[PDB]
């Protein structure tokens, strides 16, 4: 069952995710709702029937090689993940779709920038982690580039991302720098330099050790 | 309350066996056929096996053929999975879920909220927690934790106890090259609180029954 990996809609918009199959429109096909860290739920379904409690925007349709679940008067909360499900009585199996990510559309925000040094217990233990934090953006895009003492670092830091916010369709986002602390301590500067669609110019967020 | 909850996760060394429990609550369990349905990190929603009622049918996609023996206690109210010979690709979060026999057909209504299994040689291991402290512009301040250096997933983190929710973000662990996990969690606040207000992240690794409560401060 093929399903878009990403479906965008802007809020009070109408969202369309589809799902495909070899006549699924024989078939019944119902739909699931997952948001981070929870269980799927089902939202729709017999093609386009709703359990009790769902809100009447979340609908569905079957039919040839296709079904749709349609959700309209989208909010920020409708950020998830949504599978589409049929059962398959010729291998006798449940098969489940490959999952569409619905991406709330929102205006441009720019990053709040703050760096981080590490802290006295970490360097005791014998490493430096540095972390730079890029709050509250959109969209997701955003390069981060380490400097180290005006040196171009690569190779040795790592950079995490949340999910869009439920309720202010942003995203923030982690680049944390690795060193021993040996390495650490050879070196001045540190410099977290942040490119992003909100921001005129690249800004730069750093310390002077000590 | 109806209720599902799933146990006997954990890590296990490959080649290995594992035995998880799903334990209903609140409904007629014996009237209903129950699948297994798994959730690799990162991935999609993939249907393991079930049971019928009285436990003579029971079905399995070709991937945990023989190796997996889905059975079902109805005295216990209580839905099992045997598996054996497990692989990296059996690792995942592990659902029980209830089958629903629609008007046209068959769908998932219930779900527990699922329990990982973790298929490693790895050992497990509580995380080191370490401040990242505020020094903060337009009247906002930043602070954080950094959990480091953990196995297996998951750990959670709450700040105040719980008493603060609003502007943390706590972001998705990532994979080090050592083979074991890091996060941090942040918190924006107003930067006059800086002086008064006391900020603690609460750090929970319950594989390593690791408890930290780390005083975050300038
Ligand atoms: C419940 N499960 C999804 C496993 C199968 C669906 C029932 C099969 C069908 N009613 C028949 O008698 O052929």
């Amino acid at each position: 069952l093929t399903q878009p990996p990403s479906v965008s809609v802007a809020p009070g918009q109408t969202a369309r995710i589809t799902c495909g199959g070899t006549n699924i429109g024989d078939i019944s096909v119902h739909w699931y709702q997952q948001r981070p860290g929870q269980a799927p739920l089902v939202v729709v379904y017999d093609d386009s029937d709703r359990p009790s409690g769902i809100p009447e925007r979340f609908s569905g349709s079957n039919s040839g090689n296709t079904a749709t679940l349609t959700i309209s008067r989208v909010e920020a909360g409708d950020e998830a993940d949504y599978y589409c499900q049929v059962w398959d009585d010729s291998i006798n199996a449940y098969v489940f779709g490959t999952g569409t990510k619905v991406t709330v559309l929102r205006t441009v925000a720019a990053p709040s920038v703050f760096i981080f040094p590490p802290s006295d217990s970490q360097l005791k233990s014998g490493t430096a982690s540095v972390v730079c934090l890029l709050n509250n953006f959109y969209p997701r895009e955003a390069k981060v580039q380490w400097k180290v003492d005006n040196a171009l670092q690569s190779g040795n830091s790592q950079e995490s991302v949340t999910e869009q916010d439920s309720k202010d369709s942003t995203y923030s986002l982690s680049s944390t720098l690795t060193l021993s602390k040996a390495d650490y301590e050879k070196h001045k500067v540190y410099a977290c330099e942040v490119t992003h669609q909100g921001l005129s110019s690249p800004v730069t967020k750093s310390f002077n050790r000590g | 309350e109806v209720q599902l909850v799933e146990t006997g996760g954990g890590v296990v060394q490959p080649g290995r066996s594992l035995r998880l429990s799903c334990t209903a609550s609140g409904f007629t369990f014996r009237d209903y056929w129950m699948s297994w349905v798994r959730q690799a990190p990162g991935k999609g929603l993939e249907w393991v096996a079930d049971i019928n009622p009285d436990g003579i049918t029971r079905y399995y996609i070709d991937a945990v053929k023989g190796r997996f023996t889905i059975s079902r206690d109805n005295a216990k109210s209580s839905l099992y999975l045997q598996m054996n010979s497990l692989g990296a690709e059996d690792t995942a979060v592990y659902y029980c879920a209830r089958e629903f026999h629609s008007g046209l057909g068959w769908h998932f209504d219930l779900w527990g909220r699922g329990t990982l299994v973790t298929v490693s040689s790895a050992s497990t291991k509580g995380p080191s927690v370490f401040p990242l402290a505020p020094s903060t512009s337009g009247g906002t301040a930043a602070l954080g934790c950094l959990v480091k250096d953990y196995f297996p997933e998951p750990v959670t983190v709450s700040w105040n106890s719980g008493a603060l929710t609003s502007g943390v973000h706590t972001f998705p662990a990532v994979l080090q090259s050592s083979g074991l996990y890091s996060l941090s969690s942040v918190v924006t606040v107003p930067s006059s609180s800086l002086g008064t207000q006391t900020y603690i992240c609460n750090v929970n690794h319950k594989p390593s029954n690791t408890k930290v409560d780390k005083k975050v401060e300038p």
